[PDB]
């Protein structure tokens, strides 16, 4: 299993200086030698057969050279120690015992699975004894997406694998926004390549450039113009323009980059080599049998009975109606009772699904009886391999997540959990004689074939969101055009929404439609995939929608909600993880992020055997990346050590002692080793050189996070940072500030289009564990409690910062911070702000931190229905937006202010169907404040979408203006 | 009748709030209330275990959930499908209004006229849910923090059983070799040399002996801490209930209080 711990030993977190080891020769001779900690295997092993000759038998006992170490590692794994080059320190052994044994078997591909189970978490093995069939079919099967990469990564020579290693940061169009363009001189910009400045067009392609002189690179960081993506389409230059900074690049031979690429190469692993009804024919009800169970954890006074309540549904809509079964005590949990349900078998979806659960009801308080959900557990009414279940069936059922109180929970995973120490329910599903299974698309395809003023209505009802109130008068008018609403596809969630699925006559129909379906944008086919289209032809269509329009930028950027809605699949092999997969195994910076977010939840066992699975085909294709993920991993590893020693052996220390031992641990070998050159899991273009240990120190905070500060070793590192610094907390889940980030950074890629430059600083942010994760550390940033330390005084810091010319530079930028965080946090309900929570840096820029809860989080605690302005600019603010001016509320600079929040609000409407999409597809991520589709309602509700752009313009100002004692006018 | 005296409307509360009236309800169970948009009225009935929502026209003082409008009151077309089914309408839906989610007994949990007298009592009632709401909390670290150190406990148990298994693969190893050069000793009269490989045995075995130790001492705490899980696992079953229950009634008595002072 996953490691209990990040220690050197079990028990133990740090070896002492010397330690004993107990080693096993061949010979049955048991010599106790003693090692120092950072000693390596091949010094370990010479020592001990030097020592083996002191002891009986020691004849029959083979070269030094013919044995390798075996040991017991903290995941409970036998690992050969093939590396002899290891320090003991660094094998993660359970008990300080080496075994002595000859090397056998493939050794290069024990090596490789080695590798993969560091990275992974886990170790490869014991993939190998699952004995579920879908499992295994999932590892051989998935290999054809990892030839293809590996084979369109190295057919264009040196090019194809450098477009893999240092992909195009570039945007998803040409086009230049209006704002931008005018801050060009005629359609140009000047630029400076390492001092050889010069002026060239914006659309000039870099390798015109290159002619200009008389391959680039950014300085400071590993991104490179490998492609002939026009100069501004590029990030790096399209940012500059807009902050107006002098873009810094640099040229090099193609030949000096592509010597280092080291020609990836992938190997087929070892488990490569090693009477049916239609349910249309069948003619009877659905009927499942709820055998018995074995136990639940309830006293017997507090609950007075408990059943098991059960559901068919399609996604997270019921098929048809719940069907409890009899009360029983909670010592006898057996019914062996048939449930019935309405519905007919020819008329279960593909994606059909059982969700039943173990509830205690307590009908002790007057007449309303209480019922409580003890454990769930979720079913595929079909297979993978379209076959209706029948037969016996047991099923170990999960605890309850936190916060949900609903009696089922369709929005989880289906299968049984893996933990045999829960609850177990054994099921029975009836049987026809034969084996029953789905019919194929070819064999129904025949069922299905066997205005003006309604011009408006269609129209309106696709400009709708996707969680707007749909009658059903609507639906059968949806339904009765179904044919008509091809000329307007993006209506097609709604019609999905309309169909009949418990039918197997309407959905052989929309079957029809959606084959002949004319793709939609990326931002309205991530709907389709998210828990309310469950149907594989439904996610299919989805699927073919990114694989032909989706950009590798806006893949990077909807990344996080693609990775969870794998959760939703029914099956491992799917189109969506088929695409996901070749996408991350022909772009690194995606692989990168779609590492990381998979072995982020590597702990949460919903999801380790899937997610587990997925990365296992990921590193076995990823080609040299592994090396340098295993050196993130490696460097993380070390750090929750560290921290974990801190806030356990030692929280009862000074800061004085603490700061003591953590620059003495800090100067070790192995420490600096592992903490010292490799690429930040924040960003993999930028390089985390050397340590500089005068800079890290632990905060002092409660949670005791630590300050780290490395060296860029770049060599133009001068023109973009020469620090890198990183916050590492361990003990806070940053899954909430992650997503809320990159909403903040979708919703600046909005404004930006719009010509609106509404600047925030998106900052990194990235969960790499349970409750550990990594916070870009702003540069220069100080707390607005911290430049107190009169309502001026926050004036007089910008002023006294920057002077003259850079005065009305840096109020711009604080202007224009408030506007995007001002509208964007009322839009997401953020924690209330303080002058804590918000940081403002020397340039002006605003930077929020620890945005915490968001959505109507405090609804639950205090059930007042308002919508909070979490951001109140202060009188502080004020005054610095009017550049000092006293009636800041009547200042031309205040005026423009709210145009600025003005246009940003009303821009983030109308694109209110991406945000609530989003959302939605991170519904069953795990996150308690975002659990429902209730739960997203608060953004409904913020962005006003229910009334006119006009009355949401008016609600908004409504809002500023009772949270601000009024001055918003228009 | 007036649609305000009517108990099944309900006036301004959102869908969330009809779904929660609405949850697990028998098919049939409805109540009417204005439109979101704010025909302004939707009714909502329950069907299939699902919530249909079926929008109530009006033009001209006339209503209906089509046109022709028949009806000419809200009350009077309610009451026409609370006594024939709505499968003529649309084939789809074949049930009638029978179940009415009623605005009459939501009143019956506050027992105070006296807005003094509801807001004290409601004062009381948000004092104890924070005070659950915080109890509920904790057992809820502790109940994390168990379930992690019971999984980290069965995961070093899965190593102790690999260990004592390798250990003991040496004892057989060492007894293999042996024995044959323990013979050869026997007859080569270094009885000194057998001592020595009978000392490196019962080395062997005294360490397998305190590994097997180690193992039982981690089994009895596991067998102590996942009691301790089950404990934590009753109480959280026992208080999940008293605090929904404990919230919906302080939240009753802020909409009395609402519905009882001024409004905008
Ligand atoms: C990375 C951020 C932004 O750049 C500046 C440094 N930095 C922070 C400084 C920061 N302190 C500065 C003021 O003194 C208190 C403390 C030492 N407290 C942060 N709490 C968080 C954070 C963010 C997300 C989720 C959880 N916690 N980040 C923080």
């Amino acid at each position: 299993p996953p490691r209990p711990s990040s220690g050197e030993l079990w028990g133990i977190h740090l070896m002492p200086p010397r330690i004993l080891v107990e080693c096993l020769l061949p010979n049955g001779m048991i010599v106790t030698l003693e090692c120092l900690r950072e000693a390596t295997l091949i010094t370990i092993k010479h020592e001990l057969f030097k020592e083996a000759r002191k002891y009986p038998l020691h004849q029959l006992l083979q070269d030094e050279s013919s044995y390798i170490f075996v040991s017991v590692t903290q995941e409970a794994e036998r690992e050969e120690f093939f590396d002899e080059t290891r320090r003991l320190c660094d094998l993660r052994l359970f008990q300080p015992f080496l075994k002595v044994i000859e090397p056998v078997g493939n050794r290069e591909e024990k090596i490789l699975n080695r590798e993969i189970g560091f990275a992974i978490g886990m170790p490869v093995c014991e993939f190998d004894m699952v004995k579920d069939p879908e499992v295994q079919d999932f590892r051989r099967n998935i290999l054809n997406v990892c030839k293809e990469a590996v084979d369109l990564r190295d057919l264009n020579s040196p090019h194809s694998r450098a477009m893999y290693v240092y992909p195009p940061n570039v945007e998803s169009s040409p086009e230049l926004p209006k704002h931008i363009y005018n801050k060009l001189d005629k359609g140009q910009i000047i630029v400076v390549i390492w001092k050889y400045t010069l002026k060239i067009n914006h659309d000039c392609v870099p390798e015109q450039v290159i002619a200009e002189a008389i391959i680039l690179k950014v300085c400071g960081c590993d991104e490179y113009f490998l492609e002939k993506y026009p100069l501004s389409q590029y990030k790096y230059i399209r940012s500059c323009i807009m902050l107006g900074r002098m873009p810094n690049l640099m040229l090099m031979a193609k030949e000096s980059l592509y010597s280092q690429l080291p020609m990836d190469c992938f190997t087929m692993p070892s488990y490569s080599r090693r009477s049916t009804k239609s349910l249309w024919v069948i003619n009877s009800a659905l009927r499942i049998k709820i055998l018995c169970a074995t136990y639940v954890n309830v006293n017997i006074r507090d609950i007075d009975k408990i059943y098991v309540r059960t559901g068919i549904y399609h996604g997270g809509e019921p098929l048809c109606d719940n069907v409890n079964t009899q009360r029983v005590p909670c010592s006898n949990p057996r019914w062996n009772e048939w449930l019935n349900y309405d519905i007919y078998i020819p008329d279960l979806p593909r994606a059909a699904r059982l969700c039943l659960s173990i509830c205690s009801v307590k009908g002790r308080k007057g007449a309303k009886e209480e019922h409580c959900p003890l454990a769930w557990g979720n079913i595929n009414l079909f297979d993978y391999t379209d076959t209706l279940v029948s037969g016996k069936m047991a099923l170990n059922l999960w605890p309850v997540p936190h916060g949900l109180e609903d009696l089922l929970n369709p929005i989880g995973v289906t299968g049984s959990n893996p933990n045999k120490e829960t609850p177990c329910l054994e099921l029975e599903f009836d049987w026809f004689s034969s084996v029953v299974k789905f019919p194929d698309m070819s064999v129904i395809e025949e069922h299905a074939n066997w205005r003006e003023n309604d011009k408006e209505q269609l129209k309106a009802i696709s400009t709708r969101d996707p969680l707007s109130e749909i009658t059903e008068q609507e639906k059968d008018f949806l339904w009765s055009h179904r044919h008509y609403c091809v000329t307007i596809p993006e209506i097609l969630p709604k019609l999905l929404l309309s169909v009949k699925w418990n039918s197997r006559d309407e959905v052989a129909q929309m079957y029809c439609l959606v084959k002949d379906w004319p793709p939609i944008k990326p931002e309205q086919a991530m709907e389709l995939l998210d828990c309310n289209y469950p149907d594989p032809m439904v996610r299919g269509f989805a699927v073919r929608c990114l694989e032909k329009y989706l950009t590798d930028d806006k893949l990077s950027q909807y990344l996080i909600q693609l990775v969870q809605v794998l959760k939703y699949e029914q099956y491992l092999d799917n189109l969506l993880v088929r695409f996901l997969l070749k996408k991350a195994l022909t772009n690194q910076r995606i692989g990168h992020f779609f590492f990381w977010h998979l072995k982020s939840e590597m702990h949460n066992k919903t999801v380790s055997q899937r997610f587990g699975l997925l990365l296992e085909s990921y590193c076995r294709a990823c080609g040299m990346y592994l090396k340098h993920l295993n050196r993130q991993v490696e460097a993380m590893e070390k750090l929750i050590n560290l921290t974990d020693i801190l806030k356990q052996e030692k929280k009862d220390e000074t800061q004085k002692v603490q700061m003591k031992f953590l620059v003495e641990q800090m100067r070790r070998p192995d420490f600096m080793d592992a903490l010292q050159g490799f690429l930040s899991p924040l960003n993999p273009a930028h390089q985390l050189g050397n340590l500089r240990l005068e800079e890290c120190r632990i905060m002092s905070s409660a949670k005791r996070p630590l300050k780290l500060n490395w060296e860029n070793p770049d060599i133009m590192s001068e023109l973009l940072f020469q620090n890198n610094e990183i916050m590492f907390k361990n003990g806070d889940d940053l899954r909430q500030d992650m997503l809320t980030l990159q909403i903040i950074r979708i919703m600046e890629n909005i404004w930006q289009n719009q010509g609106l430059d509404l600047r925030m600083l998106p900052y990194g942010c990235l969960s790499i564990g349970d409750c550990v994760g990594l916070i870009e550390w702003v540069r220069n940033s100080h707390t607005i409690m911290q430049i107190q330390c009169n309502s001026h005084t926050l004036h007089q810091w910008l002023k006294d910062k920057n002077k003259g010319e850079i005065y009305d530079a840096a109020i711009d930028l604080f202007t224009r911070s408030c506007a995007g965080y001002c509208v964007a946090t009322f839009i997401l309900g953020i924690g209330d702000r303080h002058n804590s929570n918000i940081m403002v840096k020397d340039d002006g820029q605003l930077v929020h931190i620890d945005f915490g809860h968001f959505l109507d989080h405090k609804k639950k605690k205090f059930g007042y229905k308002r919508e909070r302005v979490p951001f109140v600019l202060t009188q502080d603010f004020l005054i610095v937006i009017s550049k000092g001016a006293q009636e800041c509320t009547k200042t031309r600079e205040f005026e423009r202010f709210q145009e600025m929040c003005y246009k940003a609000y009303l821009a983030i409407r109308q694109h209110a169907n991406l945000f609530i999409n989003l959302f939605s597809m991170m519904l069953g991520s795990g996150m308690p404040e975002l659990q429902s589709f209730d739960d997203i309602a608060y953004i409904r509700k913020t962005l006003a979408l229910d009334k006119t752009e006009q009355e949401a313009l008016e609600y908004f100002m409504k809002q500023m203006n009772d949270a601000h004692h009024g001055g918003w006018t228009t | 009748m007036s649609l305000q005296d009517a108990e099944w409307y309900w006036g301004d509360i959102s869908r969330e709030e009809v779904n929660e009236k609405l949850r697990d309800t028998a098919d049939g169970t409805f109540l009417v209330r204005d439109a979101s948009t704010k025909g302004d009225y939707t009714l909502t009935l329950r069907k299939g275990g699902n919530n249909k929502l079926i929008k109530i026209f009006h033009r001209d003082g006339k209503y209906g959930f089509s046109d022709p409008l028949t009806f000419s009151s809200v009350v009077e077309l309610i009451n026409h499908y609370r006594n024939e089914s709505l499968a003529q309408y649309n084939p789809k839906l074949d049930v009638k209004l029978l179940y009415p989610v009623s605005k009459y007994q939501q009143d019956q949990v506050v027992k105070e006229d006296n807005i003094e007298a509801v807001g004290k009592k409601l004062h009381e009632y948000n004092t104890q849910f924070q005070e659950k709401s915080r109890e509920y909390d904790r057992l809820y670290e502790e109940y994390t923090r168990t379930s992690q150190e019971i999984q980290m406990k069965r995961t070093a148990i899965e190593a102790f059983n690999e260990t004592i298994k390798i250990f003991e693969e040496q004892c057989q190893t060492q007894e293999r070799y042996s024995k044959e050069y323990i013979e050869k000793f026997k007859r080569e009269g270094n009885e000194k040399e057998i001592q020595r490989i009978m000392h490196n045995y019962d080395k062997l075995k005294s360490r397998i002996s305190e590994i097997i130790d180690s193992r039982r001492r981690l089994e009895e705490d596991l067998k102590k801490q996942a009691a301790e899980y089950r404990e934590i696992d009753k109480r959280m079953n026992s208080i999940k209930p008293d605090l929904i229950q404990l919230r919906k009634t302080r939240d009753q008595y802020l909409m009395w209080l609402t519905q009882k002072g001024v409004r905008q």
